[PDB]
């Protein structure tokens, strides 16, 4: 029944060694359960870094089979408010551990989107119970969590997922689909992941459903691109050679043939165009301040909707009349 | 598993002698241990510097073998409305238990920030009342949060940051009695990256004993990172904008802090910061409130940052 | 304007019943009703304006004296009385005949806000004790009372299905059905059914689906027909089944429900009748 | 009774503005089955309600000017107990939900999710009832997001015709989802024809017609200000339009021009308080502040004491708060703003 | 009937026409059962509501989709509450075994989908609740997010959904079901139509769809049997006439501010909505050979400013008027 | 269907259910179907668990067609069942007859409950089963530190007794002496103070109480057994102690009190086996239990 899951939820790391990325806090909280002293944790990082594979692993080995019954998972899908705090969280600390001489744990999911009252509360349940409980807090955001709490937890800091992590994670996906990933490809996808598992899973998924024959057809980066609608590499720089070294009569037939070709989107482009100027050795520092504050004007305007030739103009007129500083 | 508690509670102090920082108000605790007549105080300051464990230690010194029943500890994870003060704290306080002289009942209201306000104002007369034999001792973080009828009644006792020499002393303490192999460096950064909590000191030197043993620079740096704020702080007194989006780029886009995070720490860093004039800060102020408002809408991306920066620095040139 | 009516329950207990069944139920509909005195027939009524509306027709027959006099056409004259007042006197009647009483009820309308001037009176036991009671109440206009009109109903094909008087052997297992429904406390749409006989009360929703059945007879005096209609309704419905031998029960295809009640005085038949949207 | 109620057109034949849009809506309602939901957007009193009623009239027959007034009650989430008056009529129903004020999507929810439940299978049918949303520019963009899928899910049983004006704070999903019918305003010769026509009705002695055509140019291409402006006009002079007969203007407009020749007059700090002064009595009348904002803009740029810069700088910062109070709560703040900055920019 | 944006509305996967990089996925998805949370984003119009609602159907089938599927829109309450308390238990329902009919005809996937459209409207603390619903029930049921904005939804929620951009419905690649619409109907077309709507109506098939139903009305109304040309089109969509905007271009080019503004007011009478004078002065101004590139530069950002504001709701008289003005002093 | 079963004792299958309702009445009931029977499961807070048993003999019919697997397990909403079998049974002479049947996964829970001339019936959608484990809310049988056999109408009294006063907290003491002298109190910590309910001696209340060492074989004489329980939990079994004669009390030294109501229509079936698992405080407190071994003695 595994198999009908979506790659995102069937690849979840049971255990602690399957977990890539980060090492500091894999390697420092398998110490703590060696050693026997779990403290009071909190996991940050940006999403799909591993914090909820992690802290799940980690309970599962601490407590083999009895993790139903020394587990309090409570997550924003839950009314985690002051009377739960009082009233589900203090009662599971508070009775005796079933069976298995230790601690228990509480972990709290997404507790950035707990209120402060109920965050307040929290902190002398921590305190009082510390000897037969431990809290693990997992959030994305840290500044929802009241500065006491944050002071009460031990913090790991979960990294954007490195690019030989993400590599060796496509390797035992490709093993286990029987799949196949040209090297140029591979690259596109860990650069559009931009440090997230979730990102791989969801593109490689979908680059199989695309794939004709996924048996003996090859995911190449054309299949990458098609699948998640992204511009080439190529058609990032020839927007960009158009628009700083040709007129503005070609410049703009460039862009609207880029864009309807392949039918790209103009956030994409500009979001690309930006990573590539980005290395650009500017020598004004007013160029790459016009750039900066024109083209987030933009992106902005996009987010909200608008009309698209008069903002894909835009982008051009921005690029053009801040590279005019330079020269 | 084991047993072994963390070292925030197993060294958490018994006497008021083990408590470090504010020796003058730490003392003058000690004094009133000594002679027994303890006014209502209200004791506050930032988190974990010792503001809790201080009254603890102070009711278990003054009350003896009385503790049991002699305290009424009421923190926030107890029903603290007016109903309970009406009944439980009344009834607390109308008890008649037998003390040495000058001794007194401590009613411990820590946490006594998030109180309601009905519940306060019974306080008011629960103080005026039975202020012969019990003593209100409040724990809050900020004094305001209690009304001003209250704290006309109560001494404010304010508890002050923690130096870097009382939380290196404590630290010591703890490493001498853990057998820990240290290096100066690494209590140095261990110090640094406390920013005086000690909580979070222990917590972070506990981190670093179990997953690399020796505390130097390196062992401290590549397990708990250096403050967001500090670098927040250098990311927004750059010189150049090629030297300020390196550091936000590469210490706070790639290490996994969130945009809004930046920008909250932001706000705060250019409310405290020096050595800038007003209009300046005032003109960052709202360029770093129109990104807020930008991200909390939906584009939290590295391209607005930038360009808060650039306008940060357009600013800083000649507006 | 001249209003006056002499009312005994002990005379007639079948049109006085009616009239209990007439002021309970629009005392449990909503506060305050319409009262229209025709000079041949009142007519009690109680509009919200999706909720029900109620039209019970009383002849004036019922009462032994029925002096109705006004200005308007055919004497008719219109009241907005409190229900509760009006119910809690009828309800100080009903003591009264209960303990043991024959006399009637004298009701004037003695002075747009007026108000009835019901007394009547008791005797304990050979004690006179007169019981005056003064509901007040306001005058209807003319045009106010052309605004409102009996909800319309039709059956080009539907299907109206005679329910089974209360009186005889499947009387009772019928007013077992439709109170079945009522004792689950969270059910807020009952969805009635229609095949040519069976009804079907069906409750569906998120997870959890009743479906409750009547397997003995019925008659159709001389296609699917499905309605929507509210708890409430339902109660109100069963309500004025208990007190009725005759029910009628016509069903809408996605329209309406009608809940028609008749009793046969036979002489002008009182007759009760509950649209339903 | 108004002149403007007592000779509106009731069909779609008496209806004598542009003949281009008139045999636009005879061809929308030659097959009333397939008809889209419409949107009606154009200069205010240019007749946009008229052409609606005409076109119901078209569809449906007559009897759609026989209008009851129904007022049903609506509860949010705090138990406000908040009202709405609901006018309608056979074959058609009317709301106007921006009076509700910021919940108006608790009855676009509630009257356009249970009407478009009912089907409408009378004694077979459906056919469907359209609903007329007046003032479909003020909605909160809450009130949109519910609205789009009720009207693509249940189009069989309900049409929206929205009558609106200057359709740009409308979003787009909206205006995806409905036909675009613009309704342009007459010029001051068919404003003219049909204010002869009211005064050979109404047989008022007026000379010099010229006068009709001066109403026509004051009114600037609004049926429902000339009609007004003729009646009190009339009334004022005993049903004579003499040749020197004031043309009346509301008070407003003469309050905003001498706010104006203040503006020009006299810049300092206590001229710009007595500004603050006329803004608020002008905001205690429940005059829109972007319709204030437009007459003020609009007025200043009528002086002819005032150069091209002057002027540019007055429409530059008329632009930039008009968008700041478009996205504002206090309009108080934004109207005090531009008033500085005219001052400013003009000395 | 009925109106041609519903009477044409896709039915089956195969009638989506120029999204074939988002409908080859879940057509492969129809053999398999590995079906992931979809977020499905792109301009008004593009056919997600109609791709949706046809891989429900041949997912599941007629009898299955009102047992195996729960639609959510923003015409009902979607708060916090809503999310933790029916979208939760809807979750936590066990799949509804089905039956013979639907086993034989229908692959009956084990799993129910979840439709949330419109979810762009809704709040980031309601949007909180669903990360864990849509991981824990993960392999019981399945969400599909609808929206036209992507960047209002949370970047957790992005994160665990697979994300589906449907691409505009330009005149290249929607030339065909226009085309296939207009012969299924007998619409007489002149040559130059059927492309001239699908460039008034930017990336939109459903208004490209109602004007030429709007123009098919009053061609069979007015009786004359002849072929709809190339200005009607325009003449029911909005687009001002190239004489008026001419006029326009030729009074900007003299500076004067008074003949401008009564030219603006003139034209704020013929009730032309900004947004397209805007848009075909952007046209004019780029395409043209006689403006430098200083001049082009400069009226790139100008016009962007100028929808910018208009976008947000503001009068258009003001914004069209300050527009022009800027432009006559470049 | 895969399982059916009926019965016309409308009355005790409602006493059973309205047990199940202490603990809530606005959650999800799990419930064992096999051979011997069908149960209700129900746990709060993974502190405490109730468990019904409905005998096969207690119902008329009881197919149980399941050969595949031993036993079913299905989660429904408590609060309907409730609701639904709250028939009353009245009209006696027309008894209303139950019926309950599941076809298997996917199938709703059926409540076909029949009038003679009506037949009513309900569908309940089952939830998918929560990853919680029966078994952790379970007692020794090694490990009992103290066995007591109480009276059900005056424990039912002490329960009542101490929810009139308050009891936030409640304690239990199992002494036992050399002359065949047995003490069991329930003292609890509300607002009068220090209060205690000592039960009789007698074996008309106490029938056997016998006190161990961690053995459940050793009778140790002089020792004391201490179960500090929040009364939140211990009021869940008020209820269950109203329809019982004999109540069983059996703890351990791991903390988990098994409160074993037995309940005492056919012939052949027993009764409700109704068991409500309890798990001990923690006490980080130490002088507390001196000062209820001081009260104890004087
Ligand atoms: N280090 C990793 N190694 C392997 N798979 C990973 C790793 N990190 C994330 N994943 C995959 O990404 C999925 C989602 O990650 P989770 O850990 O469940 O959520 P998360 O990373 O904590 O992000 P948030 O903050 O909860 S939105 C997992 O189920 C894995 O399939
Ligand atoms: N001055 C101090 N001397 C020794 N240990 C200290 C000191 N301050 C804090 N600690 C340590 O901090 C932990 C206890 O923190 P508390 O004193 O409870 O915090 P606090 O200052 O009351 O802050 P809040 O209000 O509870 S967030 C133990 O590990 C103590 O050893
Ligand atoms: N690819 C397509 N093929 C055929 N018809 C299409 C296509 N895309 C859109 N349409 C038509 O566009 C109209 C509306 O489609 P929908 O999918 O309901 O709208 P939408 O994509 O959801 O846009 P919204 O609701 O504003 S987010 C229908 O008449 C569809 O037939
Ligand atoms: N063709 C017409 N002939 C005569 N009067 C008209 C015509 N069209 C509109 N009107 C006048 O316009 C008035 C209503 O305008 P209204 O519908 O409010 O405009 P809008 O819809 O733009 O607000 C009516 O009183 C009517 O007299
Ligand atoms: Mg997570
Ligand atoms: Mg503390
Ligand atoms: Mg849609």
């Amino acid at each position: 029944s595994k198999e009908n899951l979506p790659w995102v939820e069937k690849y979840r790391p049971e255990t602690l060694d399957e977990v890539y990325g980060q090492n500091e806090v894999i390697t420092t909280v398998r110490k703590f359960v060696d050693e026997g002293k779990l403290p009071h944790l909190l996991f940050y990082g940006p999403p799909g870094t591993g914090k909820t594979s992690t802290i799940v692993a980690l309970a599962r080995e601490i407590y083999g089979k009895n993790y139903s019954n020394m587990v309090l998972e409570l997550n924003a899908s839950d009314d985690r408010g002051i009377d739960v705090v009082r009233n589900q969280i203090k009662d599971f600390a508070s009775t005796r551990q079933i069976f298995s001489k230790g601690f228990k744990l509480i972990i709290l999911d997404e507790a950035d989107a707990m209120t402060n009252a109920a965050q307040n509360a929290l902190r002398r349940v921590i305190e009082r119970y510390t000897k037969n409980t431990r809290f693990c807090v997992l959030a994305n955001y840290a500044h929802k969590l009241t500065p006491a709490l944050l002071s009460r937890c031990t913090r790991f800091r979960f990294q954007p997922l490195p690019q030989e992590a993400i590599e060796r994670r496509i390797a035992n996906v490709l093993v286990h689909e029987k799949l196949k990933l040209s090297p140029n490809a591979e690259k596109a996808l860990i650069e559009l992941s931009n440090g997230d598992m979730r990102r791989v899973l969801n593109v490689l998924q979908s680059c199989k459903a695309t794939l004709d024959n996924p048996d003996e057809d090859e995911i190449s980066d054309d299949v990458i691109y098609e699948c998640c609608g992204a511009p080439r590499p190529s058609d990032l720089k020839a927007v960009l050679k158009s628009i700083l070294e040709d007129d503005w009569g070609t410049a703009h037939y460039t862009l609207n043939k880029v864009r309807s070709a392949k039918g790209l989107a103009l956030i994409d482009l500009i979001e690309g165009i930006v990573k590539i100027l980005e290395d650009y050795e500017l020598q004004n520092e007013e160029t790459r301040v016009h750039l900066l504050t024109k083209l987030a004007d933009i992106e902005y305007s996009i987010s909200k909707g608008g009309n698209d030739q008069i903002q894909g103009s835009a982008v051009i007129g921005a690029i053009k009349a801040s590279f005019e500083n330079e020269t | 598993l084991s047993l072994q508690l963390p070292w925030v509670e197993k060294y958490r102090p018994q006497v008021l002698s083990d408590i470090v920082g504010n020796k003058e108000t730490i003392d003058r605790l000690q004094q009133i241990a000594k002679d027994g007549n303890m006014p209502h105080m209200i004791i506050s300051g930032m988190p974990g510097i010792g503001k809790t464990t201080s009254v603890h230690c102070l009711a278990h010194e003054l009350l003896g073998r009385s503790y049991a029943d002699g305290v009424l500890e009421l923190n926030a994870s107890d029903d603290r409305g007016i109903d309970v003060v009406r009944n439980q704290i009344k009834h607390f306080a109308q008890k008649k238990l037998h003390l040495p002289p000058g001794k007194h009942k401590i009613v411990i209201l820590d946490e006594a920030d998030s109180m309601t306000a009905g519940a306060q104002q019974a306080l008011r007369r629960t103080m005026e009342l039975y202020s012969n034999s019990t003593r209100f001792a409040f724990a809050c973080n900020q004094s305001n949060k209690i009304i001003e009828p209250l704290q006309s009644r109560c001494a404010i006792l304010r508890y002050s940051k923690l130096s870097d020499e009382d939380v290196l002393k404590r630290l010591l303490q703890i490493i001498k009695l853990e057998d820990v192999k240290y290096t100066n460096d690494g209590l140095e950064a261990i110090i640094f990256t406390a920013e005086g909590d000690m909580r979070q000191a222990i917590n972070n030197l506990q981190s670093t004993v179990a997953g690399h043993g020796l505390v130097n620079a390196d062992n401290v740096f590549k397990i708990v990172d250096s403050p967001h704020p500090l670098i927040v702080k250098k990311m927004l007194l750059a010189s150049n904008l090629e030297d300020s989006i390196q550091i936000l780029r590469t210490d706070l886009w790639k290490k996994g802090y969130s945009s809004i995070d930046i920008v909250t720490t932001s706000f705060r860093v250019t409310k405290n910061l020096a050595q800038v004039k007003e209009s300046v800060r005032l003109e960052m102020i709202k360029e770093i409130g129109l990104t807020h408002m930008r991200i909390l809408e939906g584009v939290g991306t590295y391209l607005q940052l930038a360009s808060m920066l650039a306008k940060i620095h357009k600013l800083n040139n000649k507006a | 304007m001249k209003l006056k009516l002499i009312v005994n329950g002990c005379e007639a207990p079948d049109d006085y019943k009616l009239l209990r069944t007439t002021i309970n139920t629009v005392a449990s509909l909503r506060k305050t009703a319409i009262l229209r005195f025709n000079s041949e027939r009142l007519t009690i009524i109680s509009t919200p304006k999706d909720t029900g509306q109620l039209w019970c027709t009383i002849p004036h027959d019922v009462f032994r004296l029925y002096t109705v006099i006004s200005a308007r056409e055919l004497n008719t004259i219109t009241m907005e009385c409190n229900c509760d007042s009006l119910l809690s006197v009828f309800k100080r009647y009903d003591r009264v005949m209960n303990q043991g009483s024959s006399s009637n009820m004298t009701i004037k309308l003695q002075s747009p806000i007026c108000a009835l001037g019901i007394t009547f009176e008791e005797i304990v036991h050979n004690k006179v004790i007169m019981h005056s009671f003064k509901v007040p109440v306001k005058l209807l206009f003319r045009a106010q009372d052309t605004r409102i009109q009996e909800p319309m109903i039709n059956y080009i094909q539907l299907m109206m299905y005679k329910l089974p008087p209360i009186s005889g052997e499947f009387g009772s297992a019928f007013h077992g059905f439709i109170r079945r429904v009522e004792r689950y406390s969270n059910v807020n749409h009952i969805h009635l059914m229609g095949v040519k006989v069976e009804l079907k009360i069906i409750v569906n929703e998120l997870d959890w689906h009743l479906e409750i059945c009547w397997n003995g007879p019925l008659d159709s005096v001389i296609s699917t027909h499905e309605v929507i209609i509210r708890c409430k309704d339902w109660k109100v419905c069963s309500k004025l089944y208990a007190a009725f031998e005759e029910v009628v029960l016509a069903i809408s295809h996605d329209e309406s429900c009608v809940f028609h009640c008749s009793l046969d005085r036979g002489r002008e038949r009182g007759q009760i009748i509950y649209y339903i949207a | 009774s108004l002149w403007v109620d007592k000779y509106r057109p009731k069909s779609l034949n008496a209806l004598s503005h542009n003949e281009e849009l008139t045999n636009f809506l005879k061809s929308l309602s030659d097959q009333p089955r397939d008809l889209p939901h419409l949107l009606l957007y154009g200069p205010n009193g240019t007749g946009k309600k008229t052409r609606c009623m005409a076109l119901l009239e078209s569809i449906f027959g007559p009897g759609v000017y026989r209008l009851k007034i129904d007022v049903r009650q609506f509860v949010t989430a705090s138990n406000r107990k908040l009202e709405l008056n609901v006018v309608s009529s056979p074959y058609h129903l009317e709301i106007t939900p921006s009076d509700m004020g910021n919940n108006d999507r608790i009855v676009i929810q509630e009257l356009l999710k249970e009407v478009a439940q009912m089907e409408q299978v009378d004694f077979l049918a459906h056919r469907y009832k359209c609903v007329i949303i007046n003032e479909a520019n003020s909605l909160t963009k809450d009130a949109q997001a519910a609205l789009r899928r009720t009207m693509e899910k249940y189009s069989k049983n309900i049409r929206l015709i929205m009558v609106c004006d200057s359709m740009s704070p409308i979003i787009a999903p909206i205006k995806s989802r409905c036909l675009l019918i613009r309704c342009p305003a007459p010029s001051d010769s068919e404003i003219s024809t049909i204010l002869s026509d009211v005064v050979t009705n109404e047989r008022i002695q007026l000379e010099t017609k010229d006068i009709l055509k001066r109403i026509a140019q004051a009114s600037n291409g609004n049926l429902r200000v000339s009609l007004l402006m003729l009646e009190s006009m009339a009334l004022n002079n005993e049903l004579a339009l003499k040749s020197s007969s004031p043309i009346i203007k509301p008070d407003w407009i003469i309050v905003i021009h001498k706010l104006t020749r203040k503006i020009v007059k006299e810049r300092s700090v206590n001229s710009l308080i007595e500004c603050r002064a006329v803004l608020y009595d002008l905001l205690a009348h429940c005059i829109p502040a972007n319709i204030i904002l437009k007459e003020l803009t609009f007025s200043l740029l009528d002086v002819e004491t005032l150069n091209t810069t002057n002027k540019s700088s007055i429409i530059e910062y008329s632009s930039v708060f008009d968008e700041r109070l478009s996205l504002g709560n206090k309009a108080i703040f934004h109207l005090e703003g531009f008033i500085a900055k005219v001052m400013c920019c003009l000395d | 009937q009925q109106p041609w944006v519903e009477k044409y509305r896709p039915k089956n996967l195969d009638e989506v026409t120029a999204q074939d990089h988002a409908v080859t996925v879940l057509k492969k998805t129809l053999k398999s059962a590995n079906l992931p949370h979809m977020l499905f984003y792109g301009p008004p119009g593009t056919g997600k509501t109609s791709t949706i609602l046809a891989l429900t159907k041949e997912l599941y089938g007629p009898d299955l989709m009102k047992s195996r599927i729960l639609e959510l829109n923003a015409s009902d309450e979607r708060g916090i509450s809503i999310v933790r308390e029916k979208v939760k238990n809807f979750a936590r329902l066990t799949v509804s075994k089905p039956s013979k009919h639907d086993l034989e005809n229908y692959p009956c996937p084990p799993y129910k989908i979840i439709i949330l459209d419109e979810a762009d409207s809704m709040t980031a603390d309601a949007q909180s609740a669903l990360r864990r619903t849509m991981e824990t029930y993960s392999g019981v049921t399945r969400f599909c997010l609808i929206c036209n904005y992507v960047t209002r939804i949370i970047d957790p929620l992005a994160s665990r959904c697979s994300k589906f951009r449907f691409k505009a419905l330009d005149a290249s690649n929607a030339i065909d079901r226009l085309r296939f619409i207009s012969e299924q109907e007998n619409v007489k077309c002149d040559d130059g139509v059927l492309e001239r709507i699908l460039d008034i109506s930017a990336g939109d098939l459903r208004r490209g769809i109602t004007l030429l139903q709007s123009a098919s009305k009053g061609a069979q109304y007015l009786g004359d049997g002849k072929n709809i040309t190339s200005t009607q089109v325009e003449e029911l969509a909005g687009v001002v006439p190239h004489d008026i905007l001419i006029e326009i271009v030729e009074k900007v080019k003299s500076g004067d501010f008074d003949e401008i503004k009564k030219y603006v007011n003139t034209f704020m009478k013929s009730g032309w909505s900004a947004a397209s004078v805007v848009n075909q002065l952007h046209e004019y101004y780029i395409t043209n050979d006689n403006f430098d590139t200083n001049f082009k530069n400069q009226i790139s950002w100008l016009l962007f400013t100028t929808d910018s504001r208009l976008n947000n709701g503001t009068n258009e008289h003001i914004q069209l008027l300050n527009l022009l003005v800027k432009i006559s002093q470049l | 269907n895969k399982f059916s079963a009926s019965t016309v004792h409308l009355e005790h299958i409602t006493t059973a259910l309205s047990c199940l309702t202490p603990f809530g009445s606005k959650d999800d009931v799990l419930i064992f179907i096999d051979a011997d029977g069908l149960s209700f499961v129900r746990e709060n807070n993974h502190v405490i668990k109730i468990q019904l048993l409905l005998s096969r003999e207690l119902f008329m019919s009881y197919s149980y067609r399941n050969e595949t697997e031993d036993h079913m397990k299905l989660c429904v909403k408590i609060n309907h069942i409730l609701d639904s079998v709250s028939v009353m049974n009245r009209n006696s002479d027309d008894i209303v007859e139950c019926t309950l049947s599941y076809d298997g996964h996917g199938s709703p829970f059926v409540l076909i409950f029949e009038d003679s001339f009506i037949s009513e019936r309900v569908e309940y959608s089952t939830y998918l089963i929560k990853d919680f484990d029966t078994n952790g809310l379970e007692l020794d049988r090694e490990r009992i530190s103290f066995e007591a056999i109480i009276k059900g109408e005056a424990l039912h009294s002490a329960l009542k007794d101490l929810k009139e006063i308050g009891c936030k907290e409640c304690y239990v003491y199992a002494k036992t002496e050399a002359n065949d002298e047995n003490v069991f109190a329930l003292i609890s910590k509300s607002q009068l103070g220090f209060s205690k309910i000592k039960l009789p001696s007698n074996r008309s209340i106490l029938e056997k109480l016998q006190v161990f060492d961690g053995d459940s074989t050793t009778v140790i004489d002089g020792f004391a057994v201490i179960g500090f329980f929040d009364f939140t939990s211990f009021d869940k079994i008020r209820k269950s102690t109203k329809i019982a004669s004999k109540v069983l009390f059996r703890m351990d030294v791991h903390g988990v009190l098994s409160v074993n109501i037995l309940s005492q229509l056919p012939k052949d079936y027993p009764g409700i086996v109704i068991e409500v698992c309890m798990l001990e405080k923690e006490s980080i407190d130490e002088a507390a239990q001196t000062e209820i071994e001081l009260l104890m003695e004087t």
